[PDB]
């Protein structure tokens, strides 16, 4: 439950860690039971360093049908 | 470009007149294709190699065959040269043949059909509106 | 405060003979009256020929000159010279000191002659670059310094109007037609500031309204009309104006290009 969070929360920090970081932060005391949560958790991984990732016509004519109702 | 190239080589050896002047020939020609190859481009702009290529003329030349095209009277339009681009503002209108006229009427087929998908197509929208 | 009022047939052959003698530069006088100190008039032209040198004091030709003078006489179109026109093409407007020199010969046959200064080439279908002024970009030869700038207005008959209606016959084309922009600009601009300025007019009248019965609001507002009614009606023409505005372009980029 806490680690989602973390997760959760690191999703959003920054895009850009290396493994041991991974395992810094998710208080792992393992190297591979990161990038078994990391697959759980879809996350791409680069050798031990993670990725975390209307015309105008229309609206104006638009515009004016809302106006003109 | 290819074909008058051909033409001179035999002529060239014949009339001694032509034999003088083969610079300004080769000038001229460059010229010729260089305002085709804008006249029917449908935005008008270049980069340097594509006159290069279309010209056959080494690039550095390019931009004096463009600058002599303008001082000319033949092109108006100016030089970026950081992107290697020429803009064109407008070409001369000039005595048209036959078949440079079918281009004319395919451009203007294009922009036909813009039209023709613009305005059909904007009674739907904003039906509500009309009057 | 000083102005000229340029007839249109004065502007017009002005145009046409610069845009003619281009690129060279042409001379010519101008035939007007000075209303008061604060206006000159100017409701005729006629073109000065050329000279060997420059645009300069003898390029003004009296045998030229007074042998037009009676030939308009017989027309009626007596009237002062109260200026002469000019061209620095491709230049901008100012007078040289070769300009300048001229303009005074000008200012001893009578004060408050003026010089007109027109520019052909860069003039161009948008705004007319045109200026006139008289002695003491352009700072460079000391716009302030020997000379001042003065300013220029347009009369127009209704009849001449008229005519210059029918030039062109927008009957067909409207509606692709898109109006001045920067006039608009004036326009999207100085609407915003003015609702700006009864906006809160709006919230005194919603504070006293509050405080004070209706009875007694009418007697005081009853005069000028309900700033609510400033910010319902004023919103509109920034609106639809805007609307049409936005689509004529949106229209005219696809559809054109
Ligand atoms: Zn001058």
């Amino acid at each position: 439950a806490i680690r989602d969070e973390i997760a959760k929360n690191t999703e959003l920090s920054y895009d850009f860690l290396p493994l041991s970081n991974i395992k810094a932060l998710l208080f792992f005391n393992n190297e591979k039971e990161t990038e078994k949560f990391a697959l759980e958790r879809n996350w791409p991984i680069v050798n031990s360093k993670v990725y975390f990732n209307t015309n105008i016509i229309e609206k104006a004519m638009d515009y004016a049908i809302s106006i003109e109702n | 470009f290819d074909k008058f190239d051909s033409l001179i080589k035999v002529q060239i050896s014949k009339i001694p007149i032509l034999a003088q002047h083969e610079s300004f020939l080769r000038q001229k020609i460059c010229l010729m294709t260089l305002i085709e190859t804008v006249f029917v481009k449908n935005i008008r702009m270049l980069s340097f190699e594509d006159i290069s290529k279309a010209t056959h003329l080494p690039k550095d030349n390019v931009e004096h065959l463009v600058m002599r095209a303008i001082s000319l009277g033949l092109l108006k339009g100016s030089i970026d040269q950081v992107n290697e681009l020429v803009t064109i503002s407008w070409v001369q209108p000039r005595i048209i043949s036959g078949d440079q006229i079918t281009k004319m009427k395919d451009r203007l087929v294009e922009w036909n059909d813009q039209v023709e998908k613009l305005g059909k197509k904007m009674e739907a929208r904003g039906q509500s509106i009309w009057v | 405060k000083e102005t000229v009022y340029i007839s249109s047939i004065a502007l017009l052959k002005m145009l046409k003979h610069g845009r003619a003698g281009v690129p060279m530069e042409v001379m010519g006088l101008m035939l007007g009256e000075f209303v008061d100190d604060y206006t000159v008039n100017v409701v005729d032209v006629f073109a000065m020929p050329q000279s060997g040198t420059g645009v300069s004091v003898e390029a003004v030709d009296d045998v030229f000159q007074a042998k037009m003078m009676d030939m308009l006489k017989q027309t009626g179109r007596d009237q002062m010279v109260v200026g002469w026109y000019h061209s620095h093409p491709g230049f901008g407007c100012w007078l040289s000191s070769v300009d300048v020199n001229t303009q005074k010969s000008f200012e001893q046959l009578n004060s408050r002659a003026v010089a007109v200064v027109v520019d052909p080439i860069q003039s161009v279908k948008g705004k007319v670059v045109i200026d006139a002024f008289r002695l003491i970009q352009a700072l460079i030869h000391g716009l302030n310094r020997h000379y001042y700038s003065l300013n220029i207005d347009y009369h127009k008959t209704a009849k001449e109007t008229k005519m210059l209606m029918n030039l062109h016959k927008e009957q067909w084309q409207s509606g692709l037609k898109m109006y001045d922009y920067e006039e608009k600009e004036e326009s999207n601009l100085a609407a915003t500031k003015s609702m700006v300025k009864i906006a809160e007019q709006y919230s005194k009248r919603i504070e006293e309204e509050k405080e004070l019965t209706e009875e007694e609001l009418k007697t005081r507002y009853v005069g000028r009309q309900d700033p609510k009614k400033h910010l319902s009606e004023t919103a509109d023409e920034t609106l639809e104006n805007n609307i049409v505005s936005v689509l004529t372009a949106g229209v005219n980029s696809v559809a054109i290009k």
